[PDB]
RNA sequence: CGCGGGGUGGAGCAGCCUGGUAGCUCGUCGGGCUCAUAACCCGAAGGUCGUCGGUUCAAAUCCGGCCCCCGCAACCA
RNA sequence: CGCGGGGUGGAGCAGCCUGGUAGCUCGUCGGGCUCAUAACCCGAAGGUCGUCGGUUCAAAUCCGGCCCCCGCAACCA
RNA sequence: UGCCUGGCGGCCGUAGCGCGGUGGUCCCACCUGACCCCAUGCCGAACUCAGAAGUGAAACGCCGUAGCGCCGAUGGUAGUGUGGGGUCUCCCCAUGCGAGAGUAGGGAACUGCCAGGCAA
RNA sequence: UCCUCCUAAAGAGUAACGGAGGAGCACGAAGGUUGGCUAAUCCUGGUCGGACAUCAGGAGGUUAGUGCAAUGGCAUAAGCCAGCUUGACUGCGAGCGUGACGGCGCGAGCAGGUGCGAAAGCAGGUCAUAGUGAUCCGGUGGUUCUGAAUGGAAGGGCCAUC
RNA sequence: CCGACUUACCAACCCGAUGCAAACUGCGAAUACCGGAGAAUGUUAUCACGGGAGACACACGGCGGGUGCUAACGUCCGUC
RNA sequence: UAGUCCGGAUUGGAGUCUGCAACUCGACUCCAUGAAGUCGGAAUCGCUAGUAAUCGUGGAUCAGAAUGCCACGGUGAAUAC
């Protein structure tokens, strides 16, 4: 499971997600998910993605995963009124942003990476796509 | 706490002082500061009292 | 580098003064030589110079950069600032210690007549 | 475990340039020394830039650490 | 002192042909010489640095400069501004009369002694040894100590490189092993 | 803050009284003694008498300043 | 999400309040006593004082983050 | 007037580092010694005084070099005041303002006053 | 109750049982001034000495330090050391900042007199921002200010102060 | 004893490449706020003093946020 | 009157003899080095006579190889109410 040891902070604010994303181009693989939907993805989300991707070239390429959560997620539990402080620390999540590649991948053909991004990205609630690292 | 006050009264038959915090577990010594005087209105010695 | 040690020693003293915006009084020593020059208010430009480099009393001292040869120049920087007619200034220890020839440099121009 | 602070000191920049201000105006409440003293102004106990005499207030940038100076053109 | 003009002369034209010096500034001087001594364990016992000081205020000709801990060290329990030893940067005359008392009469005088290394250098040219015995020095009659006590001794020339430090060190014959 | 009264060997207390006397009980070590721990007997070490100064032939004791401690009633900023 | 206290030889317990030094019971090891075991006797070993950091001349001791343990609390409709 | 240097500045990374070369008639630093003024919580290293055979390594100035630091458009992009719209947990249209980053390129300064050396 | 950061939307200000931590002091010097100095952490050699005691050289650069929590700031050093001293002084205070107000904060300059420095100048606490409670009542020393017929006294006033 | 050899592994310090930040900044808007000058417009709309108040439970919509689940005709502030 | 000329282990080096052979594993000579140990807790052993205590000598075993065993003689007590 993804997660930033030892931190400065332990609770930290919701905060907005706007704009659009950095990372664009595919800079290490050869091809990319890059992501078209606004939200955010949680550690749980990428790790089922992560093996359902792993799997479907078996063991060969290599896979990179250029995003990490690093903003923890709070939540009440059951039967608290609000107020009397900030829930504690469940999740951890990415905020995930248009035109940001998620993994990338180099070792396979362009066929199987066809399926293999393809398989990942029905574990995940954005929509994403499939691009290749271009010319420069 | 650990700084009582005394009482730096002059050194003159004039019965002005002043008041300031000693350290008694740290000094047994005491206190001899020149400072002006406002009924002399000159330059004294100071003994200390409490 | 023990020249911009002397550097650093001497902006204490330089920037007081140009907050108070005086007429000062630089001095150089030099293991052989010696320089005094009265700057102006501005702190840009200078108004009386003088020093042993001017050979007109060079000659008249037995060794360049030694007291009384440090002397003589304190004797002349404030002759010729009271022709320029500057009397009040203040002296610029300029990162040197205030012991040897730049002390009987002001205690000549003290007595030559420098108000300062 | 939280919910404690403090009063609000009131901080910045009092008097911009251009105004002309009058002798003992403060004219910058700071904590550091984010700004100096030039001409006709001089650094407080609490480092507090205050007008010595009047005459209108001029920022700029003097020094070579390139630091925020402070003076006063007397006008 | 008078190795001193044996340097002025014989040691300055000798070298000046190895690493050919265009100009004669280009010689490599000694420049100090460091008599330092940390005991340590004097967190203890306060009169054994003044036994310590004693001891280097014997062998030296001027009072020595006791070092104080530049920080806390639990490791070895000293805390901040604690007397560690004591230290003489000997630069003048004595300096030269020092180098005689050392190479000539105290260096062949240690016990089990076969030699100095040519290794110990930091690459810059400058020379450091340790020594076990106090007992190797003139001063010293046996009857006034009661320490084993050592110390380190470290001479720092105006060099370039190391290889030239110890060219400087061989015209003084060092029997090196 | 005010008043009273103490600080004594490793511990407490007597001794402070009216100024010339530092001991008793337990403990330690050794020996004697019993089968053994103990009980018992003898010998020895163990105390700037909280401290400084003053008065005095002599002070731990008398007195003043100081530190700490205990007890006491009181507390209408 | 809480309050107070505690964590110390193999099993455990004092000492902390008023810091320079670690004691006790059973137990362990070896010897002795007995024909043998137990008990008893004698000597010795045996405690990073839960952990980390810091302050203080000295930290088991004083403070706090963290970890473990215990009791009480989930009450009126 | 130019080549030089030292001193006091203005502007202060286009101004500063790395590397190589170069300078000593003057200037500068190193350098000789230290009974005296002074100095090391030891020590003439630093500080100071009395002088200066010699040197230009170190140091400092200057020159070339741009391997770095730094500076830096145009255009586009993000953002955004105001007025509207929508698939209104975020965006679009109209209009005004307009980065950062990066690119082409620039870039190892410029200069005011005084005082000496030196060629005239 | 007070202090520091964020929330706070680039002046000030701004709430929540919102997120993070501290104070209820300390020092006769850790204050003032004069003069000088400026690292931390690593690489290398070396008696005890080994990851960490000391010294010397180089790299490096303020990541150090700044009596304490955090932020802003500092080499002109406010960081470190030493000599000499007490300005941690008395009477004021133009003109501003900040508060509903009480109140709090800054302050050139003035007169008396003082310390340091050759002098220019600097000093009415400490790099700054917390270290603290109003009034009434009572206690202490001083000042003929008053003192219920007069001269005193008590008791009040006023100053300092608990 | 000195102490050499080695590793189905992890990883600091540097170089190149890529992201994150309310409690990070070698950069950095639009607006907002402060001061000065000028034009037009506004029954002086500004400021000071005095008499009389009320009020000190706010709601929602837009934009900027904390909190909640970027739930609530939810709740707490800024601003219109 | 000190761990000292007490004490003698340990260890380095050089040699002797025996016996095919001295490394595991012999006794001894020479020089040097030179520790523990300052009469020993609990507890416990032998002895009343020329014994104990103390000193030295010899023999068996055996190529060589004991502080052991057996044997010998010298010096020679105290106490038993």
């Amino acid at each position: 499971m993804l997660q930033p040891k030892r931190t400065k902070f332990r609770k930290m604010h919701k905060g907005r997600n706007r704009g659009l994303a950095q990372g664009t181009d595919v800079s290490f693989g050869s091809f990319g998910l890059k992501a078209v939907g606004r939200g955010r993805l949680t550690a749980r989300q990428i790790e089922a993605a992560r093996r359902a991707m792993t799997r479907a070239v078996k063991r060969q390429g290599k896979i990179w995963i250029r995003v990490f959560p690093d903003k923890p997620i709070t939540e009440k539990p059951l039967a608290v009124r609000m107020g009397k402080g900030k829930g504690n620390v469940e999740y951890w999540v990415a905020l995930i942003q248009p035109g940001k590649v998620l993994y990338e991948m180099d070792g396979v053909p362009e066929e199987l990476a066809r399926e293999a991004f393809k398989l990942a990205a029905a574990k995940l609630p954005i929509k994403t796509t499939f691009v290749t690292k271009t010319v420069m | 706490g650990i700084r009582e006050k005394i009482k730096l009264v002059s050194s003159a038959g004039t019965g002005h002082f002043y008041t300031t915090t000693k350290n008694k577990r740290t000094k047994p010594e005491k206190l001899e500061l020149k400072k002006f005087d406002p009924v002399v209105r000159q330059h004294v010695i100071y003994k200390e009292a409490k | 580098d023990k020249k911009s040690a002397r550097i650093r020693r001497a902006t204490r003293a330089r920037r007081k003064l140009q907050e108070l915006g005086a007429t000062r009084l630089v001095v150089h020593r030099t293991p052989r030589h010696i320089y005094a020059q009265v700057i102006a208010p501005n702190g840009s430009e200078v108004l009386v110079a003088a020093s042993t480099v001017e050979k007109a009393i060079a000659e008249q001292l037995k060794y360049t950069g030694n007291k009384d040869a440090a002397a003589a120049v304190g004797k002349a920087v404030a002759e010729r600032a009271l022709e320029k007619g500057i009397k009040d200034v203040s002296f610029d220890r300029s990162g040197f210690q205030y012991h040897g020839r730049v002390q009987a440099l002001a205690d000549a121009a003290r007595e030559a007549g420098l108000q300062f | 475990r939280n919910g404690r602070d403090s009063e609000a000191k009131r901080l910045g920049v009092k008097r911009f340039g251009g105004e002309s201000v009058l002798a003992g105006s403060i004219i910058v409440r700071q904590r550091g020394t984010k700004f100096h003293a030039g001409a006709n102004v001089g650094c407080g106990r609490d480092h507090t830039l205050f007008a010595k005499a009047d005459g209108k207030v001029k920022f700029e940038v003097k020094g070579p650490k390139n630091r925020k100076f402070i003076s006063i053109e007397a006008e | 002192a008078k190795l001193h003009d044996y340097y002025k002369d014989e040691v300055v034209k000798k070298l000046m042909t190895e690493f050919n010096y265009n100009s004669v500034m280009q010689v490599p001087r000694v420049e100090k010489i460091t008599l330092n001594m940390g005991v340590g364990e004097a967190i203890a016992d306060k009169k054994l640095l003044d036994n310590a000081a004693a001891d280097l205020a014997a062998i030296s000709g001027q009072k020595p400069l006791i070092t104080k801990a530049r920080k806390s060290v639990a490791g070895f329990k000293i805390r901040q501004g604690y007397p560690i030893g004591c230290k003489v940067t000997l630069r003048g005359e004595r300096m030269w009369e020092f180098f005689e008392r050392l190479i000539t009469i105290a260096v062949p005088r240690i016990r089990d002694f076969r030699g100095l290394s040519a290794k110990s250098f930091d690459g810059r040219g400058n020379y450091s040894m340790g020594v076990r015995e106090q007992i190797i020095f003139p001063e010293i009659d046996y009857d006034k100590v009661d320490r084993v006590r050592g110390l380190d001794i470290t001479i720092t020339t105006t060099a370039k490189s190391d290889e030239e430090g110890r060219a400087l060190l061989a015209a003084f014959d060092f029997p090196f092993r």
